[PDB]
């Protein structure tokens, strides 16, 4: 009748990370799209009772960022 | 079975499947840096004592 | 091959000898076949945009040509020009090497044995 | 009107068509010289008049 | 020739063969880099005095210079790796295999 | 012995390059780094080589390896000692070769001469020739500056735009 | 990045090669290389993710060992001649090692095995820049020596790059692996055909920058990265199917189009010099890069894949992506052969 | 192309223009939470410029005549075969869901260009942020599919991480029943078949997931039903707020004309929209494909670029 | 040669005094003790802003590399191309300070 094109079981062929998925290219995904791979902090200090700077007797739990 | 088996094998299948396996065999690195300068140091013992290109 | 011939003058596109070779002709078909590849490369900057192809950009189309026509002219001078310094030094070298040369004694087919193959 | 929002290419863009044309002309106008001057050149050098 | 000459060569052989042989580490990587770099300066110089050859004792300078600044742009590149892995260990570096 | 000195250590030189590049850890091998430019800055000094040398320890030691160890300091086994003695194995037979034959052939063919014999016994004024040539960088090395400074311009922009990560 | 960075670093880029191009002296030719390294490391880093910082990591390693053997070269070079002089080397340990730095710089196999990765992590244009402006400079410098150049080696490595060009694109998706691949068998075919006739060295050379540069500007213009994403163009834009087919069947070097050009050249002078064998397993071996060709152009152009929903709401914008020069890339790469004898300008 | 790189170069910064009014706010709420008048009530007062809710025709409002084009070229998808049949077989729901995303999309790029090109901030009504409190509803009601949840999150994973979030959120706490009663007084035939639990997991999704993190990045505004009809109580909320979350702070000239140069170009915006993911309920085959496209393309003003339809009367197409 | 006897007792005088004070009050005994920070035991987070400062002061190092043979230089024949590249030079390294400054390279360690 008309003329054939191809469907999803065809189109998912060509639609991996490799062409031909053997037993050594098995575990291979496609990348992120926009080839961003997912990120995957700040210190935090504590300034104990050691310290003269501090007037006496001080604990300080801090939270630096740089 | 010569003309929808064999004489279809011994030329195109062959040479396909082989074509496919060699590109298996290229192609399946597991991206290791340390394999690629491993096999480059390889390739450059090859070509002093193996090949003797420095000659 | 001929990098020491354009070296003693170097970056030179077209020498002062250059033109003492004739120019090609503006009905060259090597520049008619630019020009062509002009006309198709303002189609294909037509056809890329979804502009109507062959009715958008006349102007545009026009320095398509004009461009090509204008590059590949120079580009002939230049092509032409080094054709005639392969030949002239074969020539030079031809002439000034008579030992390297021999003039061939040509033997007629009367003089020839080639064997005949019989198809039967 | 047809379109909601004025395209960039609805107006004709006249500087870039006077580039255009200015541009394409002032090249044809020296090669035609530039081809001139080669044959006349030619003409002498071999001298063929 | 000069048996010196045997050594320093030698020694960006092996520089070499470090640099072409990961362990772990990428600043193990860089600094078998500037072993390479570290013996061809004292190669560099050991020639150009041994000529005689007075305008090139500026180029060991200018090799130092390009090559440091090329250390600082592997030392960045390092860093940031180290800044999206947590270390600069190379296995760390193949999500490229696919 | 004592007209050995540059050959001496060379020798050094190597055997500290086997025990950095080795590779145990970026730390030692941060430190084996520094003996070794340290020795080879040695090499340097005893051709009459001073400015190279001091552009040794001064250029390379304190800036680039304490920038090594500064982001050592900051980002951050059998196969090391194997290596490590497998390529002292290995110079000290070359060493024994080149001691025996007065000639060992690897790559090129090497004397075994104590390497003073490849020196020249004139003299040169006034003047060091190497501190004189090192000083011709700024009236004959004019694109050599130019290209040099330009690189490391590009050198500072380049470091500032891949480390912003934005 | 700022434009007016993008501009600086882009010049210098191309001032690194320049310095390569045009310089008399060893020290010049490495200071150029090491100025083009310097400058291209934030072009591959635009977009800032890991696989560009892996990519740029992977590629800084690559070129640094080149530019550190292409030194040591140098210096045996003034070891042996007591010169500066960029011309033949006089010391076959001298040409051995700058030939394998030069192969280095151009990832030529079986230093190949970063032009694929550094290709897929950093984006087209970057790629476009890689695969076509950096191999200018290590191809002036393999034409400036090559009365030096130890014959057996130029071509193990042009045999080893024709075959791992070819079968390497043959299990690909990817489309930027696919050109690095493409890039490998192509430095192959260069380097060949260098110490018969090196005009036709710098022949291949142009034909695969206009071919590269033809494929990388329809990849941005689609914004196709993958086989899958490039098949999708049909329902979009289908004269982009119908350029990247004519273009990817130019590439593998089937006449009548210009890619048949440079190959057909290279036999043409490797057969003069009575070495039949060689350019005929050259040829056998380019048929698996067209064949992987041939794959791209059926899941592209010849067909029509199926598609999603969302193709109808971008049926109804333009591109605005201003696509520089590439009806004149798609046309010289395509439509040249009959204007083959041009390649005497390069002479 | 009016501004590019070359307009970057020559002076033009888009923070010269950038005051304090220039604030992008989204206002959101439930589907008769009374947001459509606040919205440009809101806007009206401030002088903000107003952007409705994105139907299934924004992309036809923008270009061409503006006028809607039919659904069979814009969407293919019913809104009201979604409320006729939620548990559909042909895979209507979400289709729509990915159309509606595309659209928010398209909307938002739109919203952010005439912020960054004008400086005049907009008023939104449910972003792109707020797109999957229907798409979770949905699920939670079971109608997808978890493959529909993960092709969704694929395309908001590589769409919304291009962009920043707006400045205030207007989120209007209105019950369910009072949904309903306002459901049942606007008498529409189709709205009236939405179900209770649907609208629950709506509100559910709401106030568990899309409040508790644009209370970060952004500044959220929450309102009850009757006090979100005093526009200047809301406008004097608005213009209090101490910007000090978010990441629009570190936002130079540099990276605001990158996100420039994005949403100019509109087919690197809705690049990612059709990944090709097969998947059933957006799945076109080619042949319906070729089909749609070239009876679209015989739509006048569609053949070609928008100024070269001689159809429509372009006129100097021979100058072009 | 000196400079070498030099060097040696410099770093044998060194040694000596370590050697001294690691082994003569560990001839004690005292007590076997077991001794069981800001930081408790998470890991260092790295800082940009260290590393950058350490890197510009590798690439201004360089530039004094280049800068180091000026008082040689200035006994040339050839002074003014050496003016004007001397000029040149430090006025490249205050462009590289300057492009440093205004793209906030030195901020919070200024
Ligand atoms: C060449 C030698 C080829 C060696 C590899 C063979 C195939 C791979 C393999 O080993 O697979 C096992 C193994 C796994 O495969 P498998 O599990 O068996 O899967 C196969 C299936 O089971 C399928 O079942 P199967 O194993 O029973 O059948 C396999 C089939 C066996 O075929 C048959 O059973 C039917 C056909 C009979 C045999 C073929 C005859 C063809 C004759 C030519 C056509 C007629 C010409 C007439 C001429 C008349 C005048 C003389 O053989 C092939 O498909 C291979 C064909 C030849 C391969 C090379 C073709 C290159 C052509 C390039 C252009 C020229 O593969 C590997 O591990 C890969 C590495 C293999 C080892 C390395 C290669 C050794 C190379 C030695 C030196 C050669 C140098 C090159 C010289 C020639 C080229 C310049
Ligand atoms: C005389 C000395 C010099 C001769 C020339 C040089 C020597 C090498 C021969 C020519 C080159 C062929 C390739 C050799 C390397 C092997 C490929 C490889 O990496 O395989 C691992 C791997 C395959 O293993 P797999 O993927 O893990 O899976 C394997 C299965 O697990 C398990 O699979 P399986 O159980 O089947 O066994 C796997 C293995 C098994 O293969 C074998 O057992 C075959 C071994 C050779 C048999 C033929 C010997 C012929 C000797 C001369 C003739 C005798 C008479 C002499 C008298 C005069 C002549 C009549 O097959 C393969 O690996 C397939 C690819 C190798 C094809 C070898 C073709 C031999 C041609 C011989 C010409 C001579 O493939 C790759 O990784 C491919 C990517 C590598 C990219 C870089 C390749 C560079 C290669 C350069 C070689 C030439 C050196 C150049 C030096 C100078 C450079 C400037
Ligand atoms: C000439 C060759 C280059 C032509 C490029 C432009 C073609 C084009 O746009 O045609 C559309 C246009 C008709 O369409 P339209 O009315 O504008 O509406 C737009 C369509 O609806 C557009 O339809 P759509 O976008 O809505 O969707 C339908 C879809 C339908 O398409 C599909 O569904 C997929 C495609 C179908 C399957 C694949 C078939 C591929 C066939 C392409 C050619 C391959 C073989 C080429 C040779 C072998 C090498 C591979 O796409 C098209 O129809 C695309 C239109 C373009 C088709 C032709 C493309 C040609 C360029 C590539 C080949 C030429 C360059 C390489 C040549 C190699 C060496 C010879 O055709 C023309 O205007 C043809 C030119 C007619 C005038 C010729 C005058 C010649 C005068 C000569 C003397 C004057 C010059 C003197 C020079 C010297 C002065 C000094
Ligand atoms: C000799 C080597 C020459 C190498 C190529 C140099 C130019 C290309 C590189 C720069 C570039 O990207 O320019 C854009 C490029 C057009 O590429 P495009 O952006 O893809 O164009 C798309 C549309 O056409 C955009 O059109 P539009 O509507 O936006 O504006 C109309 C525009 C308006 O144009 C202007 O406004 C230009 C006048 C003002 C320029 C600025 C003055 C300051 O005119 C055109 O675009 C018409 C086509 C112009 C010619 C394009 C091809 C040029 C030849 C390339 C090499 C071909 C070699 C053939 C060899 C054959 C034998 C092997 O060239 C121009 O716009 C100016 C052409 C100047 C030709 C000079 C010829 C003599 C050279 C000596
Ligand atoms: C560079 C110039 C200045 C050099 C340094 C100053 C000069 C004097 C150096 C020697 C000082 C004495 C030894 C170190 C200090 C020991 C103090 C101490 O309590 O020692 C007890 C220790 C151990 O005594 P102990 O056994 O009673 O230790 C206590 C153990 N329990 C708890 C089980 C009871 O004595 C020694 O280790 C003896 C050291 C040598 C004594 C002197 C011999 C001649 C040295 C010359
Ligand atoms: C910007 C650069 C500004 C300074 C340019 C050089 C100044 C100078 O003294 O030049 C003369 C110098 C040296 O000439 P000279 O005047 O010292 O000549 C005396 C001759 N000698 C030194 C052999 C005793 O340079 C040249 O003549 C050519 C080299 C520079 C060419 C241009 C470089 C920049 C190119 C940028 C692209
Ligand atoms: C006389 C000449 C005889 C040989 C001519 C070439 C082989 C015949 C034509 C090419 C193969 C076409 C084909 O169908 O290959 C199938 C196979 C895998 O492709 P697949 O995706 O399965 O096919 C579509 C679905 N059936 O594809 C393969 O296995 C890959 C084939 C690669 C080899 C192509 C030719 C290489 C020639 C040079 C070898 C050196
Ligand atoms: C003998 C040896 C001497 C030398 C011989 C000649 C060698 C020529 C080598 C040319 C190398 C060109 C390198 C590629 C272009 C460099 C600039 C660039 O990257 O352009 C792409 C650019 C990216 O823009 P950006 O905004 O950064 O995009 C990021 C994602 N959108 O912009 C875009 O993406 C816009 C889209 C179109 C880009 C087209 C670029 C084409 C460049 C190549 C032109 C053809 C080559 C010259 C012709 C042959 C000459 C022999
Ligand atoms: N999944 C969905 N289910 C129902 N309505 C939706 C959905 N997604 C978007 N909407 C729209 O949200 C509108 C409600 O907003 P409004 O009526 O303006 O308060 C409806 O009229 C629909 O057009």
């Amino acid at each position: 009748a008309r003329q054939w094109q191809p469907d999803v079981e065809w189109a998912e062929q060509y639609g991996g990370a490799v062409m031909y998925p053997t037993k050594e290219t098995a575990h291979w995904k496609p990348p992120p799209w926009n080839d961003v791979d997912p990120p995957k902090s700040n210190l935090t200090l504590n300034f104990g009772p050691q310290h003269p700077a501090a007037h006496g007797v001080l604990r300080l739990v801090m939270e630096l960022s740089g | 079975l010569l003309d929808l088996i064999w004489l279809e094998t011994i030329l195109p299948k062959t040479i396909s499947l082989a074509q496919m396996k060699m590109s298996t065999t290229i192609t399946s690195q597991k991206g290791l840096i340390k394999l690629y300068f491993l096999s480059f140091l390889i390739t450059i013992l090859i070509s002093t004592t193996l090949l003797n290109f420095h000659e | 091959m001929m990098t020491g011939r354009q070296a003693r003058a170097p970056l030179q596109f077209l020498p002062d000898e250059a033109r003492s070779l004739p120019p090609p002709k503006l009905t060259d078909p090597r520049l008619a076949y630019i020009g062509f590849l002009g006309y198709c490369s303002g189609l294909i900057d037509n056809a890329i945009r979804r502009r109507p192809v062959l009715s958008a950009g006349l102007h545009r189309q026009f320095l398509y040509i004009t461009s090509f026509v204008f590059v590949g002219y120079y580009l002939l001078k230049r092509q032409d020009y080094m054709y005639a310094v392969r030949d002239h030094d074969m020539f030079s070298y031809i002439k000034s090497h008579p030992e390297d040369f021999p003039e061939k004694d040509k033997k007629t087919y009367r003089e020839v044995f080639e064997e005949f193959h019989p198809v039967r | 009107k047809f379109y909601i929002q004025e395209p960039p290419h609805g107006s004709p863009n006249w500087l870039k068509v006077g580039l255009t044309l200015g541009t394409s002309a002032f090249l044809w106008i020296y090669l035609i010289k530039q081809h001139n001057e080669d044959v006349l050149e030619y003409k002498r050098r071999n001298g063929l008049e | 020739m000069s048996l010196v000459y045997m050594n320093i060569m030698m020694a960006f052989t092996v520089s070499l063969t470090g640099l072409l042989m990961y362990r772990s580490h990428l600043m193990s990587s860089l600094l078998c880099l500037e072993g390479m770099m570290l013996s061809l300066f004292i190669l560099a110089t050991l020639m150009i005095l041994n000529s005689h050859f007075t305008l090139a004792s500026m180029m060991p300078i200018i090799l130092l210079v390009f090559a440091a600044c090329e250390a600082a742009l592997g030392l960045s590149l390092l860093v940031m790796v180290s800044n999206t892995y947590g270390t600069d260990y190379v296995q760390n570096l193949n999500l490229l295999q696919c | 012995m004592m007209t050995y000195i540059v050959f001496i250590l060379s020798i050094i030189f190597v055997m500290g390059f086997v025990g950095f590049s080795s590779k145990p850890s970026p730390i030692y091998g941060g430190l084996g780094l520094i003996v070794s430019g340290g020795v080879g800055c040695g090499i340097v000094l005893n051709f009459g080589g001073s400015f190279l040398g001091l552009m040794v320890f001064l250029i390379y030691l304190g800036g680039m390896m304490v920038v090594f160890g500064y982001t050592t300091a900051m980002a951050t086994n059998k196969v090391v000692l194997g290596t490590f003695i497998t390529g002292l194995l290995m110079e000290f037979l070359m060493v024994y070769y080149v001691l025996k034959d007065k000639e060992v052939e690897i790559v090129f063919k090497f004397n075994g001469m104590g390497d003073w014999v490849i020196y020249d016994t004139g003299d040169s004024g006034f003047f060091s020739e190497e501190a004189m040539g090192i000083a011709a960088l700024y009236s004959y090395g004019t694109w050599l500056v130019i290209v040099t400074g330009w690189s490391l311009l590009i050198g500072v922009v380049v470091i500032m735009e891949i480390t912003r990560g934005n | 990045m700022n434009p007016i960075i993008l501009i600086i670093i882009l010049m210098t880029v191309m001032l690194g090669t320049i310095i390569v191009m045009i310089s008399t002296h060893w020290l010049l030719i490495w200071i150029g290389f090491e100025m083009n390294m310097l400058a291209i490391i934030p072009i591959m880093m635009k977009k800032h993710n890991p696989r560009a910082t892996e990519a740029s990591t992977k590629y800084f390693l690559t070129q640094s060992t080149a530019s550190m053997l292409l030194m040591m070269a140098i210096i045996i070079n003034l070891m042996f001649s007591g010169q500066w002089t960029v011309m033949k080397l006089f010391n076959p340990m001298a040409s051995m090692l700058m030939t394998m730095a030069l192969a280095m710089k151009l990832g030529m196999a079986p230093f190949h095995f970063w032009v694929p990765e550094v290709t897929q992590g950093i984006p087209l244009s970057s790629g476009l820049i890689l695969l076509t402006w950096q191999k200018l400079a290590p191809m002036s410098v393999l034409y400036q020596i090559l009365p030096s150049i130890n014959l057996d080696l130029i071509l193990t490595l042009s045999i080893l790059s024709i075959t791992i060009g070819g079968w390497g694109g043959l299990n690909q998706t990817q489309l930027r692996k696919i050109m690095a691949y493409s890039s490998i068998a192509h430095m192959g075919w260069m380097t060949a055909v260098l110490l018969y006739n090196p005009t036709m060295t710098l022949l291949n050379l142009i034909i695969y920058i206009i071919m590269t540069s033809t494929m990388f500007t329809l990849f941005m213009a689609n914004s196709t990265t993958t086989t899958l994403s490039l098949s999708h163009t049909w329902n979009k834009a289908p004269i982009m199917t119908i350029l990247v087919l004519i273009t990817l069947l130019s590439m593998g070097g089937l006449p009548p189009l210009s890619g048949f050009m440079p190959k057909w050249m290279i036999i043409q002078e490797m057969t003069k010099n009575d070495s039949i064998i060689l350019p005929t397993l050259m040829a056998i071996t380019a048929l698996l890069n067209l064949y992987f060709y041939m794959r791209l152009t059926y899941s592209t152009a010849l067909t029509m894949f199926p598609s999603t929903n969302n193709m109808k709401m971008k049926w109804q914008f333009p591109t605005t992506k201003r696509m520089t020069l590439l009806p004149t890339m798609t046309v010289l790469s395509t439509m040249l052969l009959p204007l083959t004898p041009i390649l005497s300008i390069l002479e | 192309l009016q501004y590019g790189p070359l307009a970057y170069i020559l002076g033009e910064k888009t923070t010269k223009k950038m005051t304090e009014n220039s604030k992008l706010i989204t206002v959101d709420g439930n589907i008769c939470s009374g947001k459509s008048k606040l919205a440009k009530e809101v806007a009206e007062k401030l002088g903000l410029k107003h952007f409705p809710e994105a139907g299934i025709h924004y992309a036809d409002s923008t270009t061409g005549d503006g006028k809607p084009l039919p659904v069979r070229f814009s969407g293919n998808c019913s809104l009201e075969k979604f409320y006729d049949d939620p548990k559909s077989n042909d895979g209507n729901s979400y289709r729509l869901q990915a159309w509606l995303y595309a659209s928010r999309l398209l909307q938002y790029a739109d919203a952010l260009e005439h912020l960054l090109s004008t400086g005049q901030g907009v008023v939104l009504e449910r972003s792109i942020y707020s797109d999957f409190v229907f798409l979770e509803a949905m699920y939670r009601q079971g109608f997808i599919r978890k493959q529909c949840v993960d092709h969704y999150n694929q395309v908001k994973k590589v769409t919304v991480c291009e962009y920043l979030p707006p400045h205030v959120v207007i989120y209007v706490d209105v019950p369910v029943s009072e949904v309903q009663s306002r459901i049942q007084k606007k008498g529409n035939p189709h709205e009236m078949k939405i179900t209770s639990a649907y609208l629950q997991d709506i509100e559910n999704v709401y106030k568990g997931t899309f409040l508790p993190e644009m209370s970060e990045k952004c500044e959220v505004l929450q309102y009850s039903a009757w006090e979100a009809e005093d526009a200047e109580k809301v406008v004097e909320d608005i213009q209090y707020l101490k910007y000090d979350k978010g990441p629009w702070l570190d936002q130079d000239d540099r990276k605001l004309h990158n996100l420039r140069m994005l949403v100019q170009d509109k087919l690197e915006v809705l690049n990612y929209t059709s990944i090709p993911v097969f998947l059933p309920e957006v799945t076109i085959g080619a042949h319906q494909s070729d089909r749609v496209f070239q009876e679209f393309t015989e739509l006048p003003g569609r053949k070609y670029r928008a100024g070269y339809n001689e159809d429509v009367g372009d006129k100097w197409i021979w100058l072009k | 040669m000196n400079l070498m006897i030099t060097l040696l007792t410099n770093f044998t005088l060194a040694t000596l005094l370590v050697t001294i004070a690691f082994w003569l009050p560990q001839l004690n005994v005292y007590s076997e003790k077991t001794s069981p920070d800001p930081m408790g035991s998470a890991r260092l987070p790295f800082s940009m802003k260290f590393f950058l400062v350490a890197i510009t002061f590798l690439l201004f190092d360089l530039e004094i590399a280049l800068l180091l043979p000026l008082p040689w230089a200035s006994q040339t024949t050839n002074l003014n191309t050496m003016l004007t590249m001397a000029l040149l030079l430090i006025f490249l390294l205050a462009v590289s300070l300057a492009y440093e400054w205004t793209q906030k390279g030195l901020e919070w360690t200024e």
